[PDB]
């Protein structure tokens, strides 16, 4: 449910005709909740524009996967390409949105999402290129790590990028980083403002128009 | 005389070679070349690739057999044995942002001395990089990556060695083809010249030195 | 919808625009778009292109009609009117080695801050360039070239705006498509989605803003 | 005849299966003199590997030209490509041989071949990339300009490149630049060693090996 809560609210941010890259894991659930009237185009780092859902059994192709090597389909009008062209789309500003997972986000909007020193070293993959390059970065992450706030004053985990992310969506809150700090825009119907504040170590500016939603 | 038996790997891939190997998590990877390398236990390799795939597949099999001294990759998280060897100190790992890796390999392929990229600025990737400011903005100078042999995978070759790729098996393969000194392409099918149109070929035969299967 | 009438050019290309225009000596150039610009005397243009073609064709027609304040090209030798206006001082000409022009445009398209190239070192091209030494070899630092509008030519587009090119008409067109803010593609045919395979498309429709005929 | 003499001798330098780029003008005559047992592949800057001769009347294609926009054919197994890929072949050391024309060559092996100040300003085109990147550069040029030596001590015309070319072929001489200076390896059957030296302002090292030929 908390992961569904995040994916549904993130999906509402997507606009018709956008090129969108969903990180592996939680962000991928976003594809299950696009409104019927919104057609977007999905891009994957392994080299495809026009990614589609997993194939029905028997319809797999060994050469056609997502960035986790799981089998996908390609939609009509898809284009496949080499990895330099892939990161030219990403680093060169042609990707409208990327939704990425998160370990921490801080008061400057900096995301840490690729390494936990001493515990988990998978490498960064495309993450630093995507955060640096996407026209809009949305972080999709559970609000805490078994109680520890993940929205902190200054990241203690290694940064993915010094780029300021455009939106944070958790199961409790929607926060927009701004030049003044983190602007809390919305809170979950199932939480309270006092709980969000108790569970957020970073300073939050509170919007005049705070909405309920996700 | 580009097409050769797989046994010729042993004359072409030396002990301690620096190799570029195509494939994204094992998709579009030259599995048969890899198996021959393992067969003759060709070791102390430096492998430039997107990742170390998985323990039972592609480049991951090289690591399982400890044939690698160093890997230059963007991702190792799907291969616990790569991580284990990294922590024990037996395997040197250099982690490169995937887009920077693509452009550093490409720089070698097309004769550039380096490329400036904003990716990695202000992260650990900045360590031991020259930083260059252009119109107020900071970029990391990232440098060409070279290799002795590119071991690439392609879908088809015509008689002249022109290659085409298939869907997301393309990834780093055509880039590596341009960057290494010698290029060995594992292909699924040999087709007559004239089957691959001038408009669809992606790697010209002139840069492919050897073909297997 | 991407496809628009050619008469709309006068609404998308402004006086004093910085334009990338595709084509190699008029081959693969958007001849109909250029004719619209001439019809409506859209002037004071800065044109980035391989060349100024010939007096009677392609980009040459823009120079004939004195619509360019500046050209950034690798070659002008086939257009005596470009040379005339250069000598008189009416037209500013920035000459760029053709391979550097390709990579400077590409660099803007893929989001690089610059590239280092050995081309032009120790020639007049070195003037006003930062020189960078890598492994004892000298490179010129060449900087990304941006533009307001790319005016490109392609053979076909599908309903989604995916483009393919034809033989030596490709040249600079797909590179300029990535580099400019707004991209307008003149195409010869509109074909159904599914006519252009994912393995053969060279410019994805996502980066094409407008298509004419 | 002198242009024939040069083209024929340059053609003998080519080896089977090489990728070759011929510059506009004198070097393009080389193609007419390739031995029948030597198959090479021609590259053109505007984006083709596998160029062939001009088409018979009626077989022209508007999209298939050489670097002077003249109609060409494409041979079986040709590949066409964009200008970035084209100059990646050239600058990246994938071009086995380029044969270019010449205004001056000097004792350092430096070529000037793209501009004459105060007269011809055509721009450089691909000439700087080709001289810098070709595995082997052959300069094909008349020995003098109306009697004035073009093989000089130091170029006075603008350099195309600081790269040391690998061979100079005139109607009188075959000269190989080396670490010690210019090595005269052959002379025309129709001339004399004294005439060659008289018509070269640069210091020439005469080979013990000296041959007649072109
Ligand atoms: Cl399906
Ligand atoms: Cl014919
Ligand atoms: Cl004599
Ligand atoms: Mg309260
Ligand atoms: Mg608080
Ligand atoms: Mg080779």
């Amino acid at each position: 449910n908390p992961k569904e809560k995040i994916a549904i609210r993130v999906a509402q941010e997507l606009k018709k005709g956008q090129l969108v890259n969903l990180g592996i894991g939680l962000p991928t659930l976003v594809a299950n909740y696009i409104p019927k009237d919104i057609h977007v185009f999905f891009q994957s780092d392994n080299g495809i524009i026009g990614m589609g859902p997993a194939p029905k059994e028997g319809y797999e192709n060994s050469d056609l996967t997502n960035a986790g090597a799981s089998y996908i389909t390609a939609l009509p009008g898809a284009m496949t390409f080499d990895s330099a062209f892939s990161f030219g789309i990403i680093r060169g500003g042609h990707l409208d949105v990327t939704v990425l997972g998160g370990l921490q986000v801080d008061e400057e909007g900096h995301l840490a999402n690729w390494m936990i020193p001493g515990k988990m070293i998978p490498g960064m993959g495309g993450a630093m290129d995507l955060v640096t390059g996407a026209k809009k970065v949305i972080v999709a992450m559970t609000h805490t790590a078994k109680g520890t706030p993940k929205i902190v004053k200054k990241c203690t985990l290694p940064l993915t990028s010094i780029r300021k992310v455009d939106l944070i969506v958790t199961e409790l809150a929607v926060i927009e980083p701004t030049d003044e700090g983190l602007l809390l825009k919305e809170i979950s119907k199932e939480t309270t403002l006092d709980e969000v504040l108790k569970l957020t170590e970073a300073k939050l500016i509170i919007a005049d128009d705070l909405k309920i939603f996700a | 005389m580009k097409v050769v038996d797989i046994s010729k790997i042993n004359e072409l891939v030396k002990e301690g070679a620096t190799l570029m190997i195509g494939g994204f998590l094992g998709v579009g990877t030259p599995e048969n070349i890899i198996d021959e390398i393992i067969r003759h236990n060709i070791s102390n390799l430096t492998v430039i690739a997107n990742d170390t795939a998985f323990e039972d597949r592609g480049i991951g099999k090289l690591v399982k057999n400890k044939l690698c001294k160093k890997v230059i990759v963007s991702h190792i998280g799907t291969n616990p044995e790569t991580q284990r060897q990294m922590i024990e100190g037996t395997l040197e790992v250099e982690l490169v942002p995937q887009g920077t890796l693509a452009e550093r390999i490409r720089a070698a392929g097309v004769g550039l001395g380096g490329i400036l990229t904003p990716t990695g600025v202000g992260t650990v990737v900045e360590k031991d990089k020259k930083v260059i400011e252009v119109e107020g903005k900071k970029y990391l100078l990232e440098l060409p990556i070279h290799a002795d042999v590119a071991l690439i995978k392609a879908k088809k070759a015509d008689y002249l060695g022109n290659l085409v790729y298939n869907l997301t098996a393309e990834n780093f393969n055509p880039i590596m083809a341009l960057a290494a000194k010698t290029v060995i392409a594992e292909v699924e099918e040999i087709v007559p010249t004239g089957t691959l149109s001038p408009n669809e070929i992606k790697t010209p035969g002139i840069i492919v030195d050897y073909i297997v299967t």
